[PDB]
């Protein structure tokens, strides 16, 4: 039975000096709660793992952070926790690249690495690594990022 | 003067005040608006013949000579009274003939008359072909008058007043003596002209006096007739006369359109002549200016932002012009002035041709020309019969030049039919689009959630007035004890009467058996005093709920409206702007008679079948809003046809292809003709219902995307034209919202195109809607129009004739309305006349001369005989109308963007306040006591001098009687209230969420101890807003007008001489006004027209600020903090209420009581009040707890970064460290931000850098009275 | 009093818009004409 | 009848239709006839797609005009049984009444040939077969046994029924007052009434409980300047509204309860009452 | 530094433009233009 | 995946839903007390993170 | 006879066409849509090869996708597969190349 | 394309407490919008090489 007060009473009983311009608790409030219910979505992310021949769900285009915003924007890292928690739920093959490469496009400026064939930037915005050909070679083997 | 020398003496003193030569006291308010009233109308054109005057306009004796009103009106079939078309088959308006023998004399005033009562008796006795024929002209002729707003007799008579004196120069060196003389206008010379017919002894007697009742006319001499067109004829020229002279039009200008309205008055059927050139003057202006050879000027280099779906716009800087960026497009001037030869009109054109090329360029002067003659189109609201308004325009059903085979379609399942996939033409993408589109809503959850399904309930209830109760047609298959609510007093309408006795009766019971001939238009009876109108049944409304939802689909990734107030001034007019730049030529994509273009015979079966197929998906068992799942009968295989269980969402479209293919049952049953009654399908949607004209918006993307992409890159000629048709893309290149649109061309090769390439292009997308009927009312002028505003190379054309100064549309006979309604009519027709850019201080003289009419009220009861109000002067004041002069200081230094309420009254109240406390420090004795604002000058007894506590709760007393029934008396108040609880509350998991809401909150408010009884938004408020919404249009009785005109007196003359706790509390804030801030656009840019800088006051703030709405950390509140609301709450009242909770220090149960109550589940609450803050909320919604906020007349600039970081809360070396808000700079600042602008747009001239000076006590010290203000509310 | 204060701030509202001509100085479309369309127009007459 | 309302104008619409067709191509025609009746079909967009532009051209031209004149006679006599040859003319034209899309299983398409000496041959009837089929609108045909068995099925019951049943009928009084307006001379203190639909019981008690109550639906009486007599009702009245033990007639014209108490015309005067059934003798 | 950080972080495109795409774009409007390029050397930071 | 349990059942941390989520955490306390976010994100909204 | 309904049954199920999904799908919509002149192009391209020398029936300007568009462009593409397919249908002795 | 939405966004989006007298925040926005509206004098430096 889902029932989202307890993460909501977790986060709202952290405590932050309301002087500040910028609310890391009601910044990251405002990117999760949906105005309906619409959690039965966890429900047909689950009900795909029986029919992944056919369908396989891929992580919502509209929820990547964009490259636009760096890493001191706030609410698009949030973002890059939301599709790290869940990159395992949904059934696409190119989940962990599109998870790796959501925080890689998000800091492109302070830690620069290869990606793959050209045409194919740090800085494309994480939704078009949906072929196993750009895979960046630091992604396959870490050791090759320094 | 000699025209001022005419007026009487306490109106002669008036126009001293409106001259700005003396302050306007109060005694000159009361005994000039004496005047006006006790005066015969009649001797307001007398003051016409006062000015000798001469200019080359001659009115022809031709107007005269009328047709035969029963020559021009007929029988029909089943006995309906109508016009026959004399010359072309739209001839359907007001014919121009004799009233004279339909009238009889009136008893009071011997000289006019009302119809003849033998006329009266028997039409609505014995259907005759006389009688009843006479009454249909005499209701509908006199509506045509009845379409001012007052007389324009009196329109004409503030005209002249404003015009007595001229008005005094202003130190503010920008002003100018107007160019405009009254000796040299051919609108008043044409109305002196035509008075001279209508006097028998120098009298002057109007042709009609508009009681508000109804028009009543002018018994004729013998010898000599009364024609209806020449009342229409006044209205027109004293609709161009007070505009012309807000415009500062040429008077070679008024002569082009004033000959235009005599020889209109000339023809026959003076409406349909006028609606003939209804398009002439944008023609010859607006749609071709710059064809010539020399071109140039300066123009916005307005910028799209690049993600393309945010619809962001941002001014970046100016663009030089060249003959290179003139319009390819070919003039408007050779299909025009064939126009004007039909009516002898060809020197009307070649008055505006010689004087549009004076205009080469693109400049403030250019600009101007455009709205001049934009001006001259009459704005007067056409009248038609109701029913042949009907019977015309809403049967005309399309020509589908490629209709859909029967071999095209599947086998029937139940009654919808799915398409062959064989099939792929326009139809097909229709087909694909509804239905993908219907997937993604059997997957999508939001349903089957208590909250939503009460939203769209409610969203039947509130948004229109609604029109039958079919319920007394639908206890034809069930048994309903039908309670007719007599014992209520509350109106029989759609709104209340309806769903109220829907929570006893299933849908399932009751969608079986809805088709209804009464369907809508009339209140449960035949013949009423309402017009046949446009919204259904709310269980018919229920049965299109999935209809609704697909198209909301369609229009939710595309058509991000966000339902917002503020969505034309943020996403309109940025486009606008954007659009008609030289970089990009536009062509305006319009969809003329849309809602009758939608047929079951092409576009409701490909929905229906798109539907159906795409509700295939998800549960095939599965109710929907109490709808359960059924048994269909499908027949798709011919050897193999079964019974298949269908879902409630497969279910209601079974039954709305029943109700789409009948047709909607149009009854009419208007109180113009006598009598006529009859109710007819058509395939015509309802025209102002947004819920359901979206999905014409969920066609006008869809089928541009077929065209853009399939249809035209393959059967356009042009091998040029399918390069650019390649990478059109209706997520970059089309905007649509409605039946209208721009297209938009692609960057590289925009403007320039070729305009034999654009011919090609428009001649196949006008044959593209010839394949569903739609006729496209394309246009090529390269000028920008989206939603009915208009641009012209990035400066917006305000139309003026659009608001007209004296018009007014009225669907009933009568106004239906106690008198001081008037004055809600009055702000609005001013702010019409800011927005729309006038001649500020004309416009604000003309004001104040139009509301000092609206000041003095009488009432006719039988019981009392004598009744007489008088608001003050400074009730206009807090409403929005800003004060011309002020004593003490020069005139016209009040800006028109002055705010309304309390938030101008401190704006006033401080550049005034330095001789307030200085001339109350002399003559008048000090205070005993101590004062904090203003010390020990007795400044509060003078301002009771002038009134001002007079006027201030004179306006904000209501000015509507309130019903007389109440709980008190032994009364049946819940009979009709608790059924229409029992709608809201369906579910018992939201009843349960509203009782722990109100328990907890009761609770609280004791408990935390700060108010009591306090009025906070729970959902038992909701059947309360919409009951009492029912009975506001019910025609009070006279026991409640005496009850509301008692009260208005009393308020006047109590003493209590104290403003509200909030501007007692606002005006301890100093601010003032350093430099002007650094510009936002380049001044020779024309940002609108008529901001010239003749027109100082709107020159600056275009300037100053802009009007492109910079999207900040602000952006003035797109998101309202609650994203679903039920319709009745307002989310104002909601953010009011949350944001207090959050200064007060409030527990987090506080919240949720709050949410609680207006129907968040548990889960959501706490949800919503973790997620709410004082710092992550937006400027501009923290000042809305305090009740200030952004007026209309800001909302057409960019505010955004002037009250973010020019308005200053703490300016460290200027102010005093007494307005240190320490502590509380997160939610003061938004205050002392808001109240520095309050202050900076009521100062004419440029805007200022505003800087608080200092509080009188500490800004601690308002902190916590604050904080007790927000502990009483 | 006010009306010279409201008659000094369009001081500094044409010193700011003085300062914006400085700053992109205007220049007449006739030569952009020239400059831009006059090449696509005029040119000698070479063959006869 | 639905071949009727084409044969209202003075020249014949199928007549119309050989001189719209034959001015254009008689090529065409010649391949239509076997598109038309083809087996399978195909897009046939030279053949079928030109005659039925010049059939929506012809029709719109004069029929859905016509259709707007013939409004009384399809909807306000006191019960009709129109025909249509499809679901637009019903619409189109904004005739109140209901429509309900019949399919018998007789194949239709073989009548056409087997009927003769039409006035377009058997060429024509299946040109305009095929545009009345497309011209009607897409939606699941009913069975219209479905709607025979409300109209003549009831109706053979009363050769089983032992009992000869007996007279009702609707009144919808006039007052002499709008009697004497335009000029009737009737002989009459009581007002004239008319009967707007009659009904039959087996019974005289079952109608008791209803003969003492009003209708409450307002019934407006369009009379003619001729013999001819309309009747319209403010409030439709649903079939459903009249009680199980009535048998109505399938359909019925409206005619004065006495003619003899009717004399000299002279214009056309409508009203509006109510209705009230009543035993008629 | 929080405000400066930032203005680094930001992804342009107009270092990706002043290298990649105008000098392609200067060079072929410099032959469509009424008037050739006047060109004279550009110089870092050497004095005479 | 593990078989089902028959008594009562509690929220463990043994998962590799909790490897997945522990660790993600313990990779953005990491991110946000990294040297990039120190420059620009004040420490005592960091914490607050 | 040349009936298009055995591919346009075989490739409607497969397709979408929606309107996050016309950019792709839009060039072979246009192959789908059934307005044509009984397939003229094909019996006129077959013609030509009796009439070889006197006329040949070269591949269109319009056919070719312009040389600056890349492949990833999706209506680019299909813009070319229908080219190759009609290759060899061509007289044109440069068409293969 | 220039959107000053852009680089306005990476500024707006950094943490100041509201307690100081002198915010850097909102104070170059006085040095970044005004007397910079008009951005085609970037387009008139292009040309100018």
């Amino acid at each position: 039975v889902l029932d989202p007060t307890v993460l909501t009473n977790a986060i709202t009983t952290i405590s932050e000096s309301t002087t500040q311009t910028i609310s890391p608790i009601s910044e990251i409030l405002r990117l999760l709660q949906p105005m309906g219910n619409d959690y039965a979505a966890f429900w047909k992310c689950i009900a795909s793992w029986a029919y992944n021949g056919l369908v396989t769900t891929v992580l919502s285009e509209d929820a990547f952070p964009d490259s636009s915003q760096s890493i001191t924007h706030l609410p698009s890292m949030w973002k890059c926790l939301f599709l790290t928690l869940a990159g395992p739920m949904t059934s696409d093959p190119h989940s962990p690249v599109k998870v790796f490469m959501a925080l890689a496009n998000l800091l492109a400026q302070p830690e620069p690495i290869a990606i793959g064939v050209p045409g194919m930037h740090q800085t494309t915005p994480a939704s078009q690594f949906s072929h196993p050909g750009v895979w960046p070679p630091g992604f396959l083997n870490p050791q090759l990022i320094n | 003067e000699e025209l001022f020398n005419a007026l009487p003496q306490p109106l002669q003193q008036l126009s001293l005040a409106l001259a700005g030569e003396i302050p306007l006291t109060d005694h000159i308010f009361e005994q000039a608006a004496s005047t006006w009233h006790v005066q015969p109308r009649s001797l307001t054109y007398k003051l016409l013949d006062h000015i000798p005057f001469a200019t080359p306009v001659v009115v022809p004796p031709s107007i005269y000579h009328s047709l035969d009103w029963s020559k021009c009106f007929a029988v029909n079939q089943d006995r309906v009274e109508r016009i026959p078309t004399i010359d072309n088959p739209d001839d359907v308006y007001v014919p121009n003939s004799d009233i004279g023998p339909l009238l009889t004399s009136l008893h009071t005033i011997p000289d006019y008359g009302f119809l003849h009562p033998t006329i009266e008796n028997d039409a609505t006795t014995l259907r005759a072909e006389r009688a009843r024929c006479a009454s249909t002209f005499y209701k509908i002729a006199s509506s045509q008058a009845r379409q001012v707003k007052l007389d324009p007799i009196r329109m004409l008579g503030f005209l002249l007043l404003v015009q007595a004196r001229p008005r005094v120069p202003s130190g503010l060196v920008t002003d100018q003596p107007t160019r405009r003389d009254p000796t040299l206008s051919p609108a008043l010379h044409a109305i002196w002209q035509v008075m001279q017919y209508y006097k028998v002894a120098g009298v002057y007697y109007a042709p009609a006096l508009v009681v508000p009742s109804g028009a009543i006319w002018w018994i004729p001499p013998p010898g000599k007739r009364n024609v209806v067109s020449v009342q229409y004829l006044l209205t027109d020229l004293i609709s161009l006369a007070i505009l012309a002279h807000m415009t500062d039009m040429s008077p070679t200008l008024e002569l082009t359109g004033v000959l235009m309205y005599l020889r209109a008055a000339s023809s026959h059927s003076y409406a349909y002549t006028l609606l003939q050139m209804k398009s002439v003057f944008p023609a010859l202006s607006l749609r071709s200016m710059y064809r010539n050879k020399g071109f140039g000027g300066k123009a916005p280099a307005i910028e799209w932002t690049e993600p393309r779906s945010k619809y962001k716009f941002r001014w970046t800087g100016v663009t030089q012009l060249h003959d290179g960026l003139r319009p390819r497009s070919p003039s408007m001037d050779v299909p025009t002035l064939e126009t004007l030869a039909k009516y002898e009109l060809v020197d009307i054109g070649h008055t505006i041709i010689r004087e549009r090329n004076a205009h080469p360029q693109h400049n403030h002067d250019s600009v101007r020309f455009v709205r001049d003659v934009m001006a001259l189109t009459s704005g007067m609201y056409l009248v038609r019969q109701p029913t042949m308004s009907v019977l015309r325009e809403y049967s005309q059903v399309p020509d589908i030049k490629d209709p859909i085979p029967p071999s095209a379609w599947t086998g029937p399942i139940g009654n919808v039919r799915y398409l062959l996939p064989s099939v792929q033409g326009p139809a097909r993408h229709l087909y694909d689009t509804w239905r993908a589109a219907a997937r993604q809503i059997a997957q999508d959850p939001q349903w089957h959630d208590p909250l939503n399904q009460a939203i769209m309930r409610a969203q039947y209830v509130t948004a229109r007035g609604g029109s039958s109760a079919s319920l007394k047609f639908a206890l034809k298959v069930t048994g309903i004890v039908l309670p007719e609510y007599d014992d209520s007093k509350v109106k029989k309408s759609s709104k209340i009467y309806q769903a109220a006795q829907i929570a006893r009766i299933a849908f399932m019971l009751l969608i079986a058996a809805i088709h209804a001939e009464v369907t809508m238009g009339i209140r449960n009876q035949v013949q009423r005093r309402a017009r046949s109108i446009m919204p259904l049944n709310v269980i018919q409304q229920a049965i299109s709920a999935p209809h609704t939802l697909v198209a909301n689909y369609i229009n939710k990734h595309m058509n991000l409206s966000t339902t917002s107030g503020s969505v034309v001034t943020d996403k309109v007019i940025p486009l606008i702007l954007y659009a008609s730049t030289p970089p990009n030529t536009v062509v305006n994509v319009d969809i003329k008679a849309c809602d009758a273009s939608i047929t079951y015979n092409y576009f409701l079966s490909v929905i229906c079948g798109a539907m159906h197929e795409g509700f295939e998906v998800g549960n095939a068992d599965a109710a929907f809003m109490g709808v359960p799942s059924t048994i269909v009968s499908d027949r798709r295989s011919p050897v193999a046809p079964y019974s298949r269980p269908i879902s409630g969402l497969q279910t209601m479209v079974q039954h709305l292809a029943d109700l789409y293919a009948a047709g909607f049952r149009y009854s009419v049953s208007d109180a113009f003709s006598s009598g006529n009654k009859f109710s007819f399908p058509t395939s015509t949607f309802p025209s102002g219902s947004t819920a359901t004209s979206t999905e014409h918006t969920a066609n006008n993307s869809t089928m541009m995307e077929y065209f853009l992409n399939v249809h035209a890159p393959s059967h356009v000629k042009s091998a040029s034209l399918k390069r650019i048709l390649t990478d059109m893309t209706i997520q970059r290149n089309y905007v649509c919202q409605g039946d209208d649109g721009i297209l938009l061309l692609p960057h590289e090769a925009a403007s320039k195109i070729s305009a034999d390439d654009m011919n090609e292009l428009l001649t196949c997308l006008r044959d593209y809607g010839q394949l569903f009927g739609w006729n496209y009312d394309i246009d090529w002028s390269d000028t920008a129009e989206y939603l009915k505003l208009y641009a012209l190379m990035g400066c917006r054309i305000p139309n003026t004739s659009r608001h007209p100064p004296v018009g007014k549309e009225y669907a009933a006979p009568q106004t239906d309305e106690i008198w001081p309604s008037l004055i809600d009519i009055v702000i609005g027709h001013h702010l019409n006349g800011v927005t729309d850019v006038l001649n500020w201080r004309e416009w604000l003289r003309f004001s104040w001369a139009f509301a000092c009419y609206s000041s003095r009220g009488g009432y006719t009861n039988p019981r009392g005989q004598s009744f007489s109000a008088q608001y003050p002067w400074w009730t206009f004041v807090y409403l929005g109308i800003p004060p011309i002069l002020l004593p003490g200081q020069t005139p016209f230094i009040h800006s028109c963007y002055m705010p309304p309420g309390d938030q101008g009254m401190f704006s006033i109240l401080n550049g005034w306040r330095d001789w307030l406390i200085s001339h109350a420090s002399t003559t008048l004795p000090p205070l005993r006591h101590n004062h904090p604002v203003w010390g020990l000058s007795d400044v509060p007894s003078l301002l009771s001098q002038f009134g001002v506590y007079a006027g201030y709760h004179a306006a904000q007393h209501y000015r509507r009687p309130k019903p007389a029934p109440e709980t008190a008396s032994s009364d049946s108040i819940n009979q009709i209230t608790s059924d229409l609880t029992e709608y809201l509350f369906y579910d018992s998991a939201l009843k349960a969420r509203v009782m722990k809401g109100r328990y907890n909150w009761e609770r609280l408010s004791s408990s935390l101890s700060l108010n009591v009884g306090s009025r906070v938004p729970s959902l038992f408020d909701v059947p309360g807003k919409w009951v009492a919404a029912g009975r506001d249009a019910e025609k009070p009785p006279p026991s409640s007008v005496e009850d509301m005109f008692t009260s208005l007196n009393r308020c006047i003359r109590r003493p209590t001489h104290s403003f509200s706790r909030l501007l007692e509390l606002y005006l301890r804030v100093h601010v003032a006004l350093g430099e002007s801030i650094p510009l936002a656009i380049d001044p020779d840019v024309p940002q609108v027209a008529g901001a010239d800088p003749a027109n100082d006051d709107h020159w600056f703030k275009y300037t100053c600020l802009g009007d492109i709405p910079s999207a900040t950390r602000n952006y003035f509140g797109e998101s309202l903090f609650v994203g679903r609301v039920v319709s009745g709450l307002d989310v104002e009242a909601v953010d009011a209420t949350l944001l207090r909770l959050k200064i007060l220090g409030a527990p987090p149960e506080a919240f949720i009581a709050v949410l609680n109550g207006i129907g968040m589940s548990d889960s959501e609450a706490h949800q919503i009040a973790g997620r709410i803050s004082l710092a992550n909320a937006q400027l501009v919604q923290i000042a809305r707890v305090v009740h200030l906020s952004i007026p209309s007349s800001w909302m057409t600039l960019n505010t955004g970064p002037y009250i973010h970081h020019h308005a200053y809360d703490f300016k460290p070396g200027i102010t005093q460290p007494s307005a240190k808000s320490r502590d509380k700079s997160i939610w003061m600042s938004p205050i002392l931000k808001l109240l520095c602008t309050s202050y900076a747009m009521t100062v004419a001239g440029p805007v200022r850098t505003s800087i608080v000076t200092e509080i009188d006590g500490s800004a601690a010290a308002l902190s916590g009275n604050l904080r007790v203000w927000m502990r009483d509310v | 009093l006010a009306t010279p204060m409201i008659n000094n701030a369009i001081r500094s509202f044409l010193t700011a818009w003085d300062d914006i001509r400085i700053l992109s100085p205007d220049v007449s479309s006739k030569s952009l004409s020239a400059y831009l369309d006059s090449a696509v127009a005029n040119g000698p007459e070479l063959i006869i | 009848d639905s071949d009727a309302l084409g044969d209202s104008l003075r020249p014949s619409f199928e007549t119309q239709f050989l001189e719209r067709l034959e001015n254009l191509d008689p090529n065409l025609l010649d391949r239509a006839v076997a598109s038309i009746l083809s087996p399978t079909s195909d897009t046939s967009d030279d053949a079928v797609t030109t005659v039925l532009d010049a059939f929506n051209a012809l029709y719109r031209e004069i029929m859905t005009p016509a259709q707007r004149a013939r409004l009384p006679l399809l909807t306000q006599q006191g019960r009709v049984l129109a025909f249509a040859h499809s679901d637009y003319e019903l619409l189109s034209a904004n005739i109140p009444i209901q429509v309900v899309r019949g399919s018998i299983p007789i194949d239709h398409v073989v009548n056409l040939l087997a009927r003769r000496n039409r006035v377009g041959g058997t060429a024509l009837q299946v040109l305009l077969d095929y545009c009345y089929r497309t011209q009607a609108s897409p939606l699941a045909p009913t069975p219209a046994g479905r709607l025979y068995k409300q109209l003549f099925g009831p109706w053979l019951m009363v050769p089983r029924l032992s009992e000869p049943l007996i007279k009702l009928r609707l009144v919808a009084s006039a007052p002499a007052k709008v009697l004497r307006a335009a000029g009737w001379t009737i002989d009459g203190d009581p007002p004239l009434e008319v009967s707007c639909l009659c009904a039959y019981v087996t019974d005289r008690a079952a109608a008791t409980a209803l003969i003492e109550r009003r209708l409450d639906s307002r019934a407006l009486v369009t009379v003619g300047g001729d013999q001819l007599m309309f009747v319209e009702y403010a409030p439709p009245l649903p079939l459903v509204s009249i009680p199980r033990t009535f048998l109505l007639p399938v359909t019925y014209v409206v005619h004065w309860v006495p003619p003899q108490r009717v004399l000299l015309n002279g214009g056309n005067v409508s009203f509006t009452s109510g209705l009230e059934w009543t035993f008629d003798d | 530094t929080g405000v400066m950080t930032a203005m680094r972080q930001v992804k342009t495109m107009t270092p990706f433009y002043i290298q990649h795409m105008c000098p392609t774009e200067l060079s072929v409007l410099a032959s469509v233009t009424v008037t050739p390029p006047f060109q004279v050397p550009f110089t870092r930071l050497v004095q005479n | 995946n593990q078989p089902l349990p028959r008594l009562t059942v509690a929220p463990t941390y043994d998962s590799a839903m909790s490897n997945w989520i522990s660790t993600t955490i313990a990779f953005f306390i990491r991110v946000v007390n990294s040297v990039n976010m120190t420059a620009t994100v004040n420490d005592l909204t960091r914490r607050t993170m």
